């Protein structure tokens, strides 16, 4: 049990440790990601919005 | 799915089959003229795999297939692989059973007569189509187009073939047939790509330089000065992605292979390009049809849709043509797809419906029919 | 730019056609 | 004929209108709802990451 | 994009201005 | 130690150097394309011990080195281990230094434009050769076998190359560059004999495999029929013995291997192997050309050495090619060595003084001039 614990404890650290390392890969991932997200969509949007306006000409 | 024996329509080339039926402006689906087989032995048991994969499917496991045309140059060479095209062209992707439908299949003027007696009895013996008809691509092209007379440019994947009519009626004196097509501008890239560092020998290989010309090749309005820039520096290359993450980075190679159009001795074709074979088609008709040719270079066929080919075009032929005169080239943004189109509209023409085959005549006659009625 | 690639056509295809007639016009004496 | 020319017209700029505003509202509405969102994650995520490391260091102790 | 502005005007006026021309000459001719 | 400023000549491939001066009649010298490292951490002290060592060095300390080829299927990317090899060659072998001599360096006509730029920019930056010459292996081949006309078959260690040259000329469509070469031969080697219970995966078991290739392979007239006796019966086998006093015993790997040169999907190649790409190199170009190039395949380079290998190809050749029309391969004894006597025709031809890029012309332009100066 102690060696299994110490496993596990040492697992719930690795485990939980990949858990808060993936939800900060992940926040560091999907927040630079919204970036392009958010932007991606936004400059290609505007650019098409401009465009039904950059082709009234 | 259909309410009336409309016919269905394909046009079949080296590179791809439209397919659609008859009465429409566009065709349904799209498929490459490819039959697909594994080069590899398999070891997990239970992955079912076919033997043979068709169009798309043939592309999309093409990771350990060899993928092979039935098509060259404007024939059918493989009819059993086209059989299975023709299948899964009509029926799983336009599910319509050419059973119950007449089917019209297209060819160049002096395509062999061997290709079309084939897409006959294929046809009428392997599908059971009640009528058959094989279409001239250069009247078809002229159909879309809203025109009777011009030069038909079908400067595809397989052969150009460069035919002149006028008031509807053929000038055969003054086609200019050419050995010169989209299958060797992709061939030309490939080895000069290979120069800069990036071979490609295999299939999978082939098809993401056929994908690279497709994406980022022209011809160029003006190719000599078009190159001294792209080929002097990086303000005139253009990147592709690779399958894998790589990339490749083309500069006047970009322009170089579809300039083979222009400039066949790059590929050590005895030519002076597409635009003389044109020209000459014009010049070998007589001199009341010429002024009409001259108005009417059209454009049918892939490789047409390279930019700067509608310009290049009509430019390289003002240049060959006597003054005063005005040369036009007919290239609309429906350019090519002319061919699919027309097969539409005539196969639903009300004039046109004696000129189908049925199946009786055939029977009676065998697939040597062909060569009597369609034309 | 779809809206040019139409626009781009009516226009050629106008201007192209504009000046046939303009240069036929005086042609044709 | 010419009035297909001016339906073209009508439809592309009754498309440019709408376009210019679904474009550019499609994407603030989902772009600003995706930022306030993910704002709130990201910042319900921080104070969740501080807070296991907080009990982390608990556990330490104990 | 100046490509876009400034040849669709340019191509614009082609068209008209060899419109116009083609009316004139032909009123001549 | 040359009494005249008789041009180099040599040929730096991914397997052998091969090196002598202009006008003689064979290498002076011949040894593999290495540059050697130790893998082990030195423990006595006054040892001497290099870096890396080149050459026979690195072949003869090879117990702890690590060895590397610079040149990969043909290419130059180790630059820096090749200016080694380069001394090596001009200053311990030929005693000579590219300073006071021309040199001559060569390529296949699909090889990438780098490597003829590297290894131009190495001999004037940092071996000051007055001059340089970036030969087609193609063009020397055809030197040294006494053709103008025929097909290249220069399947040496790292590329196959298959070329067409008509009257002296190139029909460049017609090249099939093959990735199928000796190289591969010696690691699917590796692979069969490890199928033996023998297996090779590191350096020295690959230099061991590599002379296992070199004394007992071959190719055989017909495969499957020696195929068959070498599987049933010890009569066909042959033993090698290795530097370490193990004997191994060979059968139908003695063959197997070699024939992945008429069947590579042995190692996993889409390819229909070299009788098909010679067979189809000649069927591209014209039948007033076809009927020169089919009684003129010629043999360059290793492989083509091997019992059986011009018959093997002349047969499959034969069989694919039209009859009345004779087919012949021309497999001189000056084989594997020839490309270098090639460049040794030209580079004591009078016509030739004229193509060598100076020293002068070469700082103005940079290495890029290579591109426009040899060919």
């Amino acid at each position: 049990l102690s060696d299994k614990l110490k496993e596990a404890e040492t697992r719930a650290e690795f485990a939980e440790r990949s858990v808060t390392k993936l939800e900060k890969s992940i926040d560091d991932l999907e927040d630079e990601l919204y970036a392009q997200k958010l932007k991606y969509k936004a400059i290609s949007e505007e650019l098409d919005h401009a465009l039904n306006d950059m082709t009234s000409i | 799915d259909e309410d009336e024996t409309t016919a269905l329509v394909c046009d079949n080339g080296s590179g791809l089959v439209k397919a659609g039926f008859a009465g429409d402006d566009a065709p349904r689906a799209v498929f490459p003229s490819i039959v697909g087989r594994p080069r590899h032995q398999g070891v997990m048991v239970g992955m079912g795999q076919k033997d043979s994969y068709v169009g798309d499917e043939a592309q999309s496991k093409r990771g350990i297939l060899t993928l092979k045309y039935p098509i060259e140059h404007g024939i059918i060479t493989n009819w059993d692989d086209m059989e299975k095209i023709w299948h899964h062209t009509f029926y799983n992707e336009l599910r319509v059973a050419p059973e119950e439908h007449p089917t019209l299949l297209t060819e160049a003027p002096l395509n062999p007569k061997a290709n079309r007696e084939k897409m006959t009895q294929i046809m009428f013996e392997t599908f059971n189509v009640p009528a058959m008809y094989v279409a001239i691509q250069a009247v078809l092209s002229l159909y879309a187009s809203g025109r009777t007379t011009g030069i038909v440019l079908d400067s595809g994947d397989g052969v150009t073939h460069n035919v002149p009519i006028y008031e509807g009626y053929a000038l055969p004196h003054a086609i200019m047939r050419l050995d010169l097509a989209g299958r060797d501008l992709t061939d030309y890239l490939m080895k000069i790509l290979t120069e800069r560092g990036y071979s490609f020998v295999t299939t999978a290989e082939r098809e993401i330089v056929r994908d690279i010309k497709e994406k980022l090749c022209y011809v160029a309005l003006d190719f000599e000065n078009e190159m001294a820039t792209a080929a002097s520096s990086s303000s005139l290359e253009k990147s592709y992605e690779l399958p894998d993450g790589q990339v490749i980075t083309i500069g006047n190679e970009r322009f170089r292979c579809p300039e083979t159009l222009f400039q066949p001795s790059f590929i050590g074709m005895e030519s002076a390009g597409i635009h003389e074979t044109t020209y000459n088609s014009i010049m070998k008709c007589d001199i009341d049809i010429r002024k009409d040719l001259y108005a009417n270079n059209v454009m049918s066929g892939g490789t047409t849709m390279y930019p700067g080919i509608a310009d290049r075009m009509q430019k390289e032929i003002t240049a060959l043509a006597p003054s005063t005169m005005k040369i036009k080239i007919i290239a609309p943004p429906e350019r090519k797809y002319s061919v699919w189109i027309g097969g539409s509209i005539l196969a639903s023409l009300s004039t046109f419906q004696q000129m189908w085959i049925t199946k009786q005549e055939y029977d009676e006659a065998g697939p040597s029919i062909v060569h009597r009625k369609c034309f | 730019m779809d809206a040019i690639k139409k626009k781009m056509q009516m226009l050629k295809l106008d201007k192209e056609n504009a000046l046939d007639r303009a240069e036929q016009a005086e042609a044709d004496k | 004929f010419d009035d297909i020319h001016r339906k073209r017209m009508e439809k592309d700029l009754n498309e440019l209108q709408a376009l210019i505003e679904a474009h550019f509202e499609n994407r603030k509405k989902e772009e600003e709802e995706l930022v306030s969102l993910k704002d709130r994650i990201e910042r319900r995520r921080a104070e969740r990451a501080e807070q296991q490391r907080i009990r982390n260091e608990r556990e330490k102790e104990r």
